């Protein structure tokens, strides 16, 4: 069972650099060429460069010549990538993948976030207003991802959509919808629970009908 | 340097339907390779050297082509086939990728369930005012939203967010969020969210008056 | 006449443009075959040897090319500048054939080559004329014995002269064109067409270099390598006659 | 004269052996080095790629060598054409002149077959035009000399020496126009050295036509009129090479 | 810790063929070239050929062209060598060793014996005749190798040489010496213990004075 | 079919002595490698690429050379260095080996301790008669044995066997075995074993009478 195990997500300031790793098992590290690939969110895959773990030889995409340095540690069969002078456009998922003509095995990827922002807890705002009724939670001005949104502590789990976060002046915003039978609300309380692990923030918001 | 074009970038298939996606190269290559990616996870080698199947891949998949024109085909669509497929080449260094082709599941058309929400009092006190609209559980994905303030259309300060195709009902949903300052908000009275979808010639419109 | 030579210029010009059209038509669609083959070799190697990057294989191929270009030979006795091959190479100069399948790499080599030729070619031309006269003598004399037969048969002395000239070249052709082509076919594992191509490119002294016979000696067949040199000498001398007369034929036309 | 023919044969034979000794002395060491470098390249690659046997690397190199030898370029992986109308024109020129550079080979059997008849008919046709241009060029030169010759005769230098001085000027200017001028031209145009350019010029005008150096062949140059125009020079220079040698021969006889 | 583990000694009739193996561990089998080498008894090493376990490619020493076939099993990372129409000239030790320019790791070797002989137990004969005395055991007419010889069940370990076997008309013979203080013999008994595993033969011989 | 000559094929060294063994090549060669073999076991890469030491190898070993002439050196002989060393080349396929150079330990000369043994009664009853001579713990190795029956020399049905150099005292030993039929044996009376070694000019002679 070949496996490329990449290190965890990283968050760094603009200007700084960052080093990330990929430990291989299930085959012999030095027998195969290692590549790295960039996927900026949900977009084209971009080959960064390769290294030959046996010889130390490296070649890079012109785009990435100055940006990325590939290295390897033979003894611990681990590949490293350093990225330099990071800017916002570097925020992406990065993969190590193996091959000299097709890329036959890939790591699970690692997410890099480049940003000047400071850890900020979210403001949570209720969204109140047919047999079914729809309610929501607006979660805004938090950093960094992720937040978790549940409804009545997760006992209300069907009928729920949480929309993807978006960046607004360096902070994230999203909302969550839940649809319930109108017999249930406001006969029964609905609260959305929002957690932001990065700030150790846990917030509960009761949806109350507009006065 | 070699450019790969996959067109169209989006397509959809009912289960049982035959599916063909193409990859055209800016100049000739000897072999094309394909990856499958499902959101959340790394790409998987799917087809390599034009027509060889990777281990896991079921027989309904095949590949062909030559020179400057290559294709990936599914004899009979299945549900687990919904994914994004990428071509790539390495007959010339550097290796390069197509920009991917997203394959979604077809289903019966569905109209958006639309809901509009006024700013919470909690938000207003901090001087901001976000007006939110949920357009929920519709198909297909192409949809247009329009905001109107006192009958007059507004497009600035608006941010949108789409879910991935729902894994059980195959619908899509989106939010639209008009963000104003409390000032602007309090100057007008009527706020309307207006949705245009294939399922009707006449927009779906939800409104509210600030009083 | 000056007027006529201007006409001749234009004719030639047309002979060239006509040639150009034909070679382009016949060869352009295969310009790129060798690249394709090289790339096929690369791709095959990468698939067999996962420890090799395309780029590393690239450098290898550059480094190999540099060495070959310096005169290295792929090995799995092959010196182009040992005494026998250098002898041959000198031959290719004074004959003006100039195959060039082995290049000079040194500025001294080039410098010396200039003076070697300036002095060597005229010197050789002299020997060639000499052998041309002596060979033609032997041929015409042999043919003269056959002529005796025609004259007794009361065939006009004018036609007998003609039958002899046709014989003169036809017998030469057999000995210096046909015979060698059949020889080379078997010896070089060329095709009949490749061999005739070689022969004629050689005896015209065009000397492309895409095909070359006698540069190195063959173990298990000693007489081969010299016989080729001997052949080139005698054949070039014969071919002189062939060329002068096709010329007279053209002037008559 | 049978005695002289044998003497001449022995002499040439010595001119060749002497050439061989010199070329071996000047070129073998470079070649032996290249052979070494190829093997160093192999050994270096093996040490870096344990998935590769020496014997497998051997085959790769043989295959690469064959492709390069067929005109594949190591640098690229795959725009300009070697058989475009202008280059094919030029190629045809290289035949009828018997120069035969050969830096681009024919790959098709049709190409070869056609080439045979193209030359048989083309070369004598050209020889005729050359003789023509030789006489006409010498005439024009001789007429031009006459006016300056008038000046020498008035200066009371003997008519026998004035004839000699004029020859010196005659060839010196020809040389200037057809040897020196072109070499200076090519130096700047081809990025060759002075020595490379003269080497090329002379290899060309002798019709040796090695093919190591060819004017215009360079792929990068945006120079359409250049390469046929060079042929204009080739025509004029070759005929002069010819006509002068011919008159010298007659004077000797 | 790279390791090449070869299969054990093999004994075959003249004319037959034979297949022997080498399993690798500690590295990836398909990454490196495998070679085989012959050493006929205590003499020059001879390269037989190589195989590229990844590509299947083989080359052979001209000497061994027809004789030897190299193959591999990728899944069990094992290399095989077959030798054909065996004669006495083939009796030797054979190694698998790794490398494409130097032979950096070697199997422990495997001994091939080509012969018509049948499993025979040895006859054991005592050798009986100063401060020291030397006694011996003659062990003759056994096949195949090896035998082992100890003395007083291993209580006598210093002063002991067992000489190499030699072929005597298609069977092996050797002897063993032991040297002891003459005060010790025959005051104390000395017996040699001979074992021939192939024939399940275990024999004790007491050395008795003439 | 490059040929490597190691000469001499045998040499001997006292401990502390410097030892040099050479390998000359039939034609030039870019690198030489050396193996150490101890009797009983496979060869071990000792020095490779002319002068690089394999992992195990102590620093007293070194290598050098170039073109057609290469050498292995021990700065200061030790006991565990006794072995056979082989050179080998692979600048041309096929690879080839020197025929090896056997390096034994020198020590003070020692005379053979000689013993002769008459046929056991057990053997005689079965009709065979082997007469055995042990020549034990001598140095150096060159030695000659002569058999005599009734004072006259016999050299038929004699078989010899040498031990390797002893690991603790560095001596050699050998057996000599005269095998006769009971018939031949019983015909004569005196049996003598005669040993010539350089330690004494006069043979060492052990005899016995069948009586
Ligand atoms: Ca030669
Ligand atoms: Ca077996
Ligand atoms: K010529
Ligand atoms: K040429
Ligand atoms: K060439
Ligand atoms: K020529
Ligand atoms: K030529």
């Amino acid at each position: 069972e070949v496996q490329l195990q990449q290190s965890g997500p990283e968050l760094v300031k603009p200007g700084a650099s960052m080093k990330t790793s990929c430990k291989v098992s299930g085959y012999s590290f030095t027998g195969y060429i290692m590549n790295w690939v960039k996927q900026r969110h949900g977009k084209n895959l971009e080959w960064i460069g390769l290294i030959n773990p046996n010889t130390g030889y490296t070649t890079y995409n012109q785009k990435f010549k100055g940006k990325a340095t590939l290295t390897v540690d033979k003894s611990s069969s681990t590949a490293y990538m350093e990225l330099l002078s990071l800017t916002s456009e570097d925020s992406a998922i990065y993969y190590c993948t193996r091959g000299n003509y097709v890329f036959d095995y890939w790591g699970q990827g690692t997410t890099l976030t480049v940003s000047s922002a400071k850890t900020t807890p979210p403001s949570v705002y209720p969204l109140a207003p047919n047999s079914m009724v729809t309610l929501g939670c607006l979660v805004k001005g938090y950093f960094p991802e992720p937040v978790t949104v549940t409804w009545n502590s997760g006992s209300l789990s069907s009928g729920v959509h949480t929309f993807p976060a978006v960046l607004q002046s360096d902070l994230y915003t999203l909302s969550s919808s839940v649809t319930v039978p109108s017999s249930s609300w406001p006969s029964e309380t609905v609260t959305c629970n929002v957690a932001h692990p990065a700030s150790s923030t846990k917030v509960d918001k009761k949806i109350v009908p507009r006065d | 340097q070699i450019v790969l074009t996959q067109s169209p970038a989006i397509m959809s298939a009912s289960p049982g339907e035959k599916v063909t996606m193409t990859c055209s190269a800016s100049s000739s290559v000897s072999y094309m390779h394909w990856y499958q990616q499902k959101s959340g996870t790394s790409p998987k080698r799917w087809i390599y050297d034009t027509s060889k199947l990777a281990s896991g891949v079921p027989a309904r998949f095949s590949g062909s082509g030559s020179g400057t024109s290559y294709s990936l085909t599914i004899s009979s669509m299945e549900a687990e086939d919904a994914a994004t497929y990428y071509c790539q080449q390495w007959s010339n260094s550097p290796p390069t990728f197509g920009a991917g082709a997203k394959l979604e599941l077809k289903r019966a058309d569905a109209a958006p369930t639309v809901s509009i929400f006024p700013p919470s009092s909690e938000q207003l006190t901090s001087g901001g005012a976000s007006v939110v609209c949920f357009l929920n559980n519709f198909y297909p994905k192409d949809i247009n939203v329009k905001w109107k303030i006192d009958g007059s259309e507004r497009q600035n300060g608006v941010l949108n967010s789409w879910t991935d195709q729902d894994s059980k009902d195959s619908t899509y949903s989106m939010s639209s969020t008009l963000t104003l300052t409390k000032d602007e908000y309090e100057r007008h009275n009527s706020y309307t969210c207006e949705a245009t979808h294939k399922t009707s010639t006449s927009p779906i419109v939800k409104s509210f008056n600030r009083n | 006449r000056s007027t006529t030579l201007l006409a001749l210029l234009a004719l030639v010009l047309l002979y060239l443009v006509s040639g150009a059209l034909v070679f382009r038509a016949l060869e352009q669609p295969h310009e790129q075959q060798a690249q394709r083959e090289l790339g096929e070799v690369r791709e095959k190697f990468l698939r067999a040897h996962p420890c090799v990057s395309d780029q590393e294989l690239g450098l290898l191929i550059k480094e190999v090319a540099d060495a070959l270009g310096g005169g290295a030979d792929p090995e799995t006795s092959h010196s182009a500048w040992d005494l026998g091959s250098a002898f041959f190479f000198s031959g290719t100069i004074i004959t003006t054939i100039g195959y060039g399948n082995v290049a000079l790499r040194t500025d001294a080599g080039r410098l010396f080559c200039i003076f070697y030729a300036l002095v060597g070619i005229p010197l050789f031309g002299i020997l060639l004329a000499g052998v041309g006269d002596r060979l033609g003598s032997s041929l015409r004399h042999g043919i003269g014995h056959i002529e005796a037969i025609f004259l007794k048969w009361h065939v006009p002395p004018e036609l007998v002269r003609v039958l002899s000239a046709m014989l003169f070249l036809l017998i030469g052709c057999l000995l210096f064109v046909l015979t060698p082509t059949f020889v080379f076919c078997y010896m070089e594992d060329w095709s009949k067409l490749e061999a005739i191509y070689f022969v004629i490119v050689t005896l015209t002294t065009v000397g492309f270099g895409d095909y070359v016979a006698g540069a190195d000696p063959r173990q298990d067949s000693p007489a081969y390598q010299p016989l080729v040199w001997f052949w080139i000498l005698l054949g070039l001398a014969y071919f002189a006659s062939v060329l002068t007369t096709i010329g007279n034929w053209l002037r008559v036309v």
